[PDB]
Parts: structure tokens; sequence; C-alpha cells
RNA sequence: GCUGCGGGAUGAACCGAACGCCGGGUUAAGGCGCCCGAUGCCGACGCUCAUCAGACCCCAGAAAAGGUGUUGGUUGAUAUAGACAGCAGGACGGUGGCCAUGGAAGUCGGAAUCCGCUAAGGAGUGUGUAACAACUCACCUGCCGAAUCAACUAGCCCUGA
RNA sequence: UAGCGACGUCGCUUUUUGAUCCUUCGAUGUCGGCUCUUCCUAUCAUUGUGAAGCAGAAUUCGCCAAGCGUUGGAUUGUUC
RNA sequence: GAAGCUACCAUCUGUGGGAUUAUGACUGAACGCCUCUAAGUCAGAAUCCCGCCCAGGCGGAACGAUACGGCAGCGCCGCGGAGCCUCGGUUGGCCUCGGAUAGCCGGUCCGGGGUCCGGUGCGGAGUGCCCUUCGUCCUGGGAAACGGGGCGCGGCCGGAA
């Protein structure tokens, strides 16, 4: 009933709108990996975007003011809420369904990922465009936990190796054992209507 | 890294639009955005077709460029595309998409009643194999 | 002028009405390019109005027929002559193109010169239209095209299906 | 105008051997190891020929600042084959008008210390890159030689070295003192 | 004003359209990434990269001028009798010529401006000397080897801001 | 053409004045000074720089640049 | 004149890292040469961010104690029974990283190299397993030696974001 929506290599904006037009429909969406969702545009360019952004704060308190974030997640979480229709109740109960985590929790690493074609660089941008990554981008600018949120992902890369080459060791396994038992298994019906 | 080409005398399939599902052989390149196509053999007429329309194939014809048909089905019958075009692992692959989508109910339950027969006796060899292996490594 | 799709070649045929001091007009023919036969003939009215002393009341149209291609299955490379009206002044333009039809040839002309000078329908007079050899091309982008065994791949191919496996676990090899 | 097809060749001699992974690519020779990434160039890289083995660099349907970059690729190439066959030497000459400048080397040519740069007392240290090692050649005066194989780092250090004696508040016309790359050369002659 | 309604986010005059209460279909102007209904079309051609991009009459911002950043066009001039770039060689004599003068010996000035051997050298394009010397250029030639040079013109972008 | 640059010509500003009277006449308390906060840059100095008719020093013209300072008094109600 | 408040009217202290702007540079084509740029690299500052410091959210964690007195009261495990408020779903998918001018699978040999299949992806999410089952009984063929469910026991914590 969830979707674990993968977020590096994904556009902020052609990932936030599906996420966005979908989270108001009521499947819950659960943005992970977000420090690596690509942004287009130069690095300076966007980080001056940045930096303009942050430039803009009330004068008289600026406490009571614009909330701005550093983290990536956060940024992201953002940008969805600037599309969904925040100040109704609609959008404050759809609020909820979104989840953006930066990283892969223990919740998350198991559920197998899914990834949204429409919102990939690959497809979106020129491979002679410059992109620049929301991680770096944060962490240059009021994020600290870069250095453990890499270690982590290293951590749970070095598991999921291990994990994926008992998959393969079993999957060679069935494979030995399709070949194996020939006879006693005939499925003419398997080929004749193609699995 | 890049195995195919198109040329004058390249085999291609069409994915989408009019004559989705059909070869042609391209004649020769126009505005580097469409090719000339004949198609002689698969029931098709020569037109302009866009490259990003097409996917190309691995087999390729010697034609002249803006032959005429006569020539160019001459050579697709001597190059014989068609019958070694259904012993391939693509027109396969093809065809098994179209019979799975032309499956009927009865077609639908006898398939799920032989998978029932088909992935238990293959699971519970999978599970002698793998205490095998596991007694192979026990030493 | 709108120009709106595909164009089409129309032979138009037109003359001065008779008139009690000289009778059987020279009945001048123009070949117009246009999407349809109406404005086929207010172009031609046009073009006849600024060329000669003839306007639609005091003229008529004999024959407007639609021209088909001689060869629709042949490329063929034509050479299109513009009249052109930008913000500053008009220019003349010589452009060559390579296409199957005519029709198709002023239609690459008019999409091409709209993309690149900002150039609108209304201030574009196709002055000649005629097929070239390519011994006779002198536009590279054109000429790079005369070559027996041309051979390119197409790399980098857009996925073209974004939306229709929306959600996926895949991620396109694009090869 | 988007052309069809832009195709430069490289030659390579029998002493280096040269592969590819993709758009990586190593060369190995008589003194050390190049390998470089281009993953930012999007170019068609392919080796052919026995006994020859030449290096052929394509691109497909490139603007006119795309097709710039087939060249700069084999350019780059042509560094590298050069820097592990003969390697790249560069001497540095030290124009010292009234203060002698004092350099020495630190730790086998990794670090230049120089002293009494126009009088002043501050110490400059110069760290080389990696690969790159300098020494006071002899036989001439107020000179220093930097040797390594990739040329992008004995140039990068030799600039880093040039620049770290910069004058400052002062005129740039008058006050000619410095140390500067004179000569570009290879470790190995005869090629 | 005497006037609601659909678009221009917002609105007195803009664009459609005028008004009893309802159900179905269609549409004008406008729009189809999400706010927000509809392109989730296997849409077409081409231009554009900004460290201040750009994004729709009124409407809420900008000029003269410039760009070896790209993309088209026009008028022209050169090149197998081997150019344009690059490397290398020559770049002389009458003559340190005529008006000047503290010095002008091609180089601060006015007018002029030719001649002979050459393969080519200009009474000399610039640097430099108070002047002479020196570097360099027009010009010719040696190697390479096939296209290249110059001036305008207008679309996006950039400086001007 | 380091620095200026006439004859001409193209722009920004509302820190001067002026033109109109659109809101305010059942009242928006109309000069200056004292205290205090913030912002702007068309930068006086300070940090890092380029160019001079920059030998050094002292200077002049710009570039990214508003983070930090830009005072004490005589007479004047004075802004100046 | 004690104590306390107070004075630049006495006393003590006030600190560094990153990406970079302007600028100077490396390699280097476009454009045979040149060029800081066209792709890529380097140094770079009272400016930008953070570090130090100030307050800690309708932010969350770790730990202690958890109701005597005489009938009580409150926790943990295993529980059978009734009733009330809420609003939402009609099988679950237990996972390599990474590119898009490249990568997947299988493997003899010396984490990498070579070779062999697959490649508009079929060891494929247009995917695959459990599956579309109304239940009970008699009796035959194939498969099945794990048995098949666990209010059950012991060994490992397998895995800390
Ligand atoms: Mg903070
Ligand atoms: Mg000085
Ligand atoms: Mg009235
Ligand atoms: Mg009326
Ligand atoms: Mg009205
Ligand atoms: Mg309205
Ligand atoms: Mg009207
Ligand atoms: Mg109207
Ligand atoms: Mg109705
Ligand atoms: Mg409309
Ligand atoms: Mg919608
Ligand atoms: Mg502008
Ligand atoms: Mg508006
Ligand atoms: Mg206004
Ligand atoms: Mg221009
Ligand atoms: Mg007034
Ligand atoms: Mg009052
Ligand atoms: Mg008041
Ligand atoms: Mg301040
Ligand atoms: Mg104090
Ligand atoms: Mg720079």
């Amino acid at each position: 009933q969830v979707l674990v929506l993968d977020g590096r290599g994904h556009l902020l904006g052609r990932l936030a709108a599906i996420v966005a037009k979908q989270v108001l429909l009521g499947r819950k969406v659960v943005v992970v990996r977000c420090e690596g969702i690509n942004i287009s545009g130069n690095f300076y360019r966007n980080k001056l975007k940045y930096l303009a952004f942050l430039r803009k704060r009330m004068n008289t308190n600026p406490s009571r003011g614009p909330y701005h974030f550093r983290a990536p997640s956060r940024i992201f979480w953002r940008t969805v809420r600037g599309m969904l229709p925040h100040k109704t109740k609609r959008g404050q109960a759809a609020l909820e369904r979104l989840k953006v985590l930066d990283g892969i929790p223990p919740p998350y690493d198991k559920k197998k990922r899914m990834v949204v074609p429409a919102a990939l660089k690959v497809v979106r941008l020129k491979p002679t465009r410059k992109f620049a990554y929301l991680g770096r981008l944060a962490h240059e600018v009021g994020w600290k936990y870069q250095a453990v949120t890499a270690t982590l992902e290293e951590k749970r890369k070095e598991k999921a190796k291990m994990h994926y080459r008992k998959k393969k060791q079993i999957l060679r396994l069935r494979k030995q054992a399709e070949k194996n038992v020939e006879k006693k298994i005939c499925k003419f019906t398997e080929v004749l209507k193609t699995n | 890294v890049f195995r195919r080409y198109v040329e004058v005398g390249r085999v291609a399939y069409i994915s989408f639009g009019p004559h989705a599902g059909k070869l042609v052989a391209i004649v020769d390149v126009i505005d580097q955005n469409r090719a000339l196509v004949d198609g002689p053999c698969t029931r098709v007429r020569r037109q302009a077709m866009p490259f990003k329309c097409m996917q190309l194939t691995d087999f390729i014809l010697k034609f002249p460029h803006s032959a005429r048909q006569k020539y160019v089905r001459k050579a697709w019958e001597k190059a014989d595309i068609n019958t070694k075009w259904a012993a391939t692992r693509w027109a396969k692959k093809i065809d098994a998409r179209e019979r799975k989508a032309k499956m009927t109910d009865f077609d639908r339950f006898k398939v799920m009643k032989a998978k029932k027969m088909r992935n238990r006796i293959i699971k519970t060899e999978v599970k002698k194999l793998q205490r095998a292996a596991i007694l192979k490594a026990s030493p | 002028m709108k120009a709106s799709g595909t164009l089409r070649e129309y032979k138009v045929v037109g003359r001065c009405l008779p008139t009690p001091k000289c009778h059987t007009p020279p009945l001048y023919r123009m070949r117009i390019f246009a999407p349809n036969h109406v404005v086929a003939k207010s172009r031609f009215w046009y073009f006849v109005s600024q060329l000669k002393k003839m306007k639609k009341s005091s003229g008529e149209i004999v024959y407007c027929g639609q021209v088909f291609e001689k060869s629709p299955l042949r490329v063929k490379n034509f050479g299109i002559w513009l009249r052109y009206d930008s913000r500053s002044g008009t220019h003349n333009m010589y452009r060559e193109y390579r296409d199957l039809t005519t029709a198709g040839a002023v239609t690459q002309c008019y999409r091409d010169m709209g993309a690149r000078h900002r150039a609108r329908a209304h201030s574009i007079q196709i002055m000649k239209v005629e097929e070239i050899a390519a011994g006779k091309c002198r536009r590279p982008a054109v000429k790079q095209f005369h070559d027996s065994k041309i051979k390119f791949p197409l790399p980098h191919r857009v996925l073209r299906r974004q939306h229709k496996p929306r959600f996926t676990t895949k991620r396109p090899n694009t090869f | 105008m988007k052309t069809i097809l832009s195709n430069q060749t490289v030659d390579i001699p029998e002493n280096v051997e040269i592969t590819l992974k993709g758009r990586t690519v190593i060369v190995k020779g008589p003194r050390g190891t190049l390998r470089r990434d281009f993953n930012h160039i999007n170019v068609e890289l392919s080796l052919l020929g026995k006994k020859k083995k030449r290096l052929r660099v394509d691109k497909w349907w490139g603007n006119r600042k795309e097709l710039a970059t087939v060249r700069t690729i084999c350019s780059h190439v042509q560094n590298m084959i050069k820097g592990v066959t003969l390697g790249f030497r560069y001497k540095m000459r030290s124009v010292y008008a009234h203060f002698p400048i004092n350099v020495v080397i630190q730790e086998n040519g990794s670090l230049v210390e120089i002293r009494n740069f126009l009088g002043e007392k501050y110490i400059r240290r110069v760290r080389m890159r990696t690969g790159v090692a300098c020494s006071v050649s002899q036989a001439q005066k107020d000179e220093l030689i930097l040797e390594g194989n990739d040329i992008e780092l004995v140039s990068n250090s030799a600039a880093l070295i040039q620049q770290a004696t910069t004058v400052k508040n002062k005129d740039i016309r008058k006050f000619l003192d410095g140390i500067y790359v004179s000569e570009k050369g290879t470790v190995q002659q005869a090629d």
C-alpha cells in the first residue's frame, strides 16, 4: 500500500510533481535516499539560487518567519509542500502521506525501491548539460551529517552485496534444478501459453 | 560499442505507428530524422519513417542506394529474412507477448494449475541441492 | 497566411475581365503554396496585385488546381528563394532542403525560417522553388548526405515512454 | 550543423600498452603507468590493429562546440604516451636581481622551501603533487628541475612554484624577481 | 457608471460574452507538470546555456553601442601556375634623395613617390635611438598540404543594467 | 582613449526643485535637534586584486565587495 | 565606614574550516599556430555558509521509581465472554552498487584481466512466487522422504540509521 521511491538520479521538480500528484490520490509515498536527487543547471547557479532564498527573511523577527531547512530530505519536502495545497485541510492531511528520509533506514532497506522514469536525469537532460547534487548542495550550506550518511550508506551497500550474492547463488541452484529435472515435468502448457 | 548502424540495406522493426510490428528496409537517409523504407515482402509501401519510430536489427542486405522494388525484393528473397526471422530469440519473445495477451480464462486457469505442479517440484529439488552444497562446504 | 499543417501546391491562372478597350487578357499563371484553395486564391490575388494592375473585382480566376509531385518516392533537393521581411528591413535569401515532395520542402522552409529568424508567415514571400542536382548543392548540411555507403548509429535514444510504466524498478539502458 | 561523423586517429609505439574499460584510458609503459577517466567527454574510443594498435576517437552528431573535444582527447592521449615514455621535465630558473633566492628540497623533492625572496623573512612552503619530483640541477645557477609523468601535474606544480613567488603592493614591471619556467622538455632524449 | 459570468494569479475600462430556476451535449477567449479540470500525444522542425536566462495586448520594466558564444544570409576577394595558418631564409642599389635644422640616415612634419639587377623588397606598416645603429612589416621564396580570408546583415544569449 | 575628453547623442534616480490634483477638510499633529533599529551602494578607509605619464613613498582610474567604522567643537532654529 | 550594587574611574577574555567571487594560472581544441575554457584542473579573500557561543519544536531518545493497610490498587504471561466510539482497506513482492558512447549472466586461469551465452533487457516488475479454494467421503496414476500447521523447548542474536 506504499510506494518506496528511490531518490538518486531523479530531478527535483520532475520527481516532486509526480509525488505531489500521487499523494493527493491516497497512495502513501516514501522517498528514500534524498541526498542523490540531481538538480539541473550549474552547481554554482543552484548555490546562488539557494543563497538568494536564504537571504529572504522577516526583518522584525527572523524566528517568526521563513524557516529555511538545510537537510536535502527537508528541501524535497518543502518543494513538494510548495505544490500541495498545504493551507487547506486536504493538503494538511495529505502531507503526512509523504515520508522524505535521508539514507535508507532499517524500515526500508529490505523493501525493493521503485524508479520513476519520467523524472530520471538520463532521459530528462542532455548528456552535455550540467547538474548539481542535492547532497553536496545541502552539505555546503549548514548540513553536517553528510559523513555519517555516506558511512551508513557504505555499510548498507556492503550488506546488500552479500545479500545479492546469496540471492544469485539461490538463482543458480534454481536454474540447475530446472535443468536437472527434465523428465516428469513436461509443462507444454507453460510454453504454449508463454509463461 | 555501436554494433548497429543505419545504412543502405538495413532491416529495421517498427515499434509504434500505423505499421507497428512489421519489418522494413532502409533504402536511404533523407534529413537525419527520417529515412525512406521499402519493406516489399512485409506488406508495406515505400514511404518515409522517422528514426525514432523504427528499431534496428542485426541483419543487413545488399541494396544499391535508391533502388527499385524489383531490385530490393530480389535481394530480400536472396537473403531469406522472413523464414530466419522466426528462428531468433526476439521474434519468439514478441510472439510470446502476443500469446500472453491472447490468453483466455481457461488458458489462465490451466497455467495457474500447471504452476502448482511445476514450481513445487523445483522448490523441493532446490531444497535438496542447497543441503548438498552445505554438506560439501561443511568440511 | 497561416501555413498550418502541411502545405499544398496550386497552379492558379487568372485574367482581368474583358473590357471594351481590349479583350483576351494575357491570362497570367502562378504557382502558390497554400494549405487550401481559398488561401491559395487569396495569395494569388495578392501577388498578382503587387505585380500588375489587377484586383479581385476587376479580374477573375479561371482555374485553380492541386499539383501533385511528379516523384513522391524519390529523395530530391530543392533550392528555395525567399524575400522575407525582418524587424529592421526585408532581405532576400537562398536556402536548400532535402525532401521527397515540393510541398514538404516548402513546409520545412517555413518552419526553419520561423524558427531561426522569428519570421512569421505574413512576411515570407516564396520566390522560386526548383529541384537542383547534388553537384549544385552549396549548403554543407545538405551536402553531407550526398555520400553513398553512409553509416551512422543512433546513440542515446530517448525513452519516449516515460509515463506508460510510470512506476517501475527499471532504469532504461538507452542503447 | 550536426556533423555526421568526426574521427581522429592516434598512433601508438611498441613500448607502451594501452587499454580501455570504457571511456577510461590506461597506458602502461617503461616508466610507470597513467590512467584517466573521460566520462565527461561522451565520445567513442576504439583501438584497432595488431602490432600497430591505433586508437580512433569517433563523434557522431556533434555541434561546433562538441566537435572540439575529439582533438583534445587525442592530445591528452598523446601527452600521456609522451609522459609514460620519456616523461616531462620543466626547468624553472629564478631571477634574483638583488636578493638571492635560497631554494631547498625537504622530502625527496615533494616539498620546496624558499628562503630570502626579496628579503622577506616569511618561509614559503609549497608541496608538490604526487608523482612529481623536484631537484636543484647542477652546472647551472639558481634553477630547479621538476620531473614527472603526468603533464597536468608537473605543470601544475611548476605554476604553484611560480605563483608562490609573486610581488605584492609593488610594481610588476619593475622588481623582476621570482622563479619562472624557462625550459619545458622530456627526461629522455633522442625521441 | 446603469453589469453580473468564463479567462488576464490579483483588477473599472482588456479578451469572449451579456443574466429567470434546472438536466444533457458543445463552444468562444484562455489553458492542459503540481496547486487546478484537461497532452500520462512512444507529437513534428529548428534556436537557446544565463556566476542577473526566458516564459503571452492593456500589464507593471529599458536604450544608444559592442561579442573570435553559437546559428542562418548577402556582397566580394584568393587557392594544385600548391593559397590561408605554422616553421625557416631574403628583405637590397641610385639614396644619409628634394623644403627644414639642435638633431630626421625608410620612422616628429608639407608636397610627393620614381628608376635598374632580380625571385622580392614598398623613397617604406610599426617598436626603439637626441640622431646612426638594431627588431619587425608589406613583398618573394623553402617544408607541409586543400580549402580559406575579409566586410556587412538578423534570431537566441551576454556586456551595457 | 594612463587620466580627461568638446561639438553631438543614448539611459537610471526620486537623496533638489518643478508640472497635475488621484486618496485625505465630521483633522493622518505640519521645521529642526536629541535617542535608537534596519536597509541600500553610486566604496572614504579597511580584506584580496588589475591599469598608470606606478623607481620607492604618496597618489589617480576600476573590479567581487555593505562584514566592520565613518568623530570632538566655535556661530547659526536651522537642512545646508 | 562593613556587606551589597557600581565605573574604560579598577580587573579578565574575545578563537578556525569549507565551497568559491574579483583575479592570476595548468593542460588544451575550436581555428595546422596561439589562447585560463569549449570539455576538464589549481591558488584565492574583512564577502557566503558552518565551526565557537546564545534559546531549545504539537521533535525524538537512555535510565530510576511506579501507589498497603485493614478490605485495596496497579503491572507481566496465558485466557476464555459481552457491549460502545473511530475511520480506512478487499493477497502479500524478504533489498546489490552503478552507467546510459554501456552493461547483465556464466566462469578456467593469473579484487582486476581473458573467454563463452543473453542484450529494444525473458535469471526479464508489460516480471516472478503464494495464488482464482465451497466443503465432506470411497478409490486409482505422477510427485513427495523435507514431513505439515505450533498455546511447545534448547543453541545464535542474524540486524542499531
Ligand atoms: Mg545555525
Ligand atoms: Mg607605491
Ligand atoms: Mg452616479
Ligand atoms: Mg446601458
Ligand atoms: Mg459590462
Ligand atoms: Mg474573472
Ligand atoms: Mg476586439
Ligand atoms: Mg468584447
Ligand atoms: Mg449546462
Ligand atoms: Mg482556445
Ligand atoms: Mg489535474
Ligand atoms: Mg538582459
Ligand atoms: Mg498579469
Ligand atoms: Mg501600477
Ligand atoms: Mg549576432
Ligand atoms: Mg495634493
Ligand atoms: Mg487624530
Ligand atoms: Mg497617527
Ligand atoms: Mg552593516
Ligand atoms: Mg563593559
Ligand atoms: Mg576563471
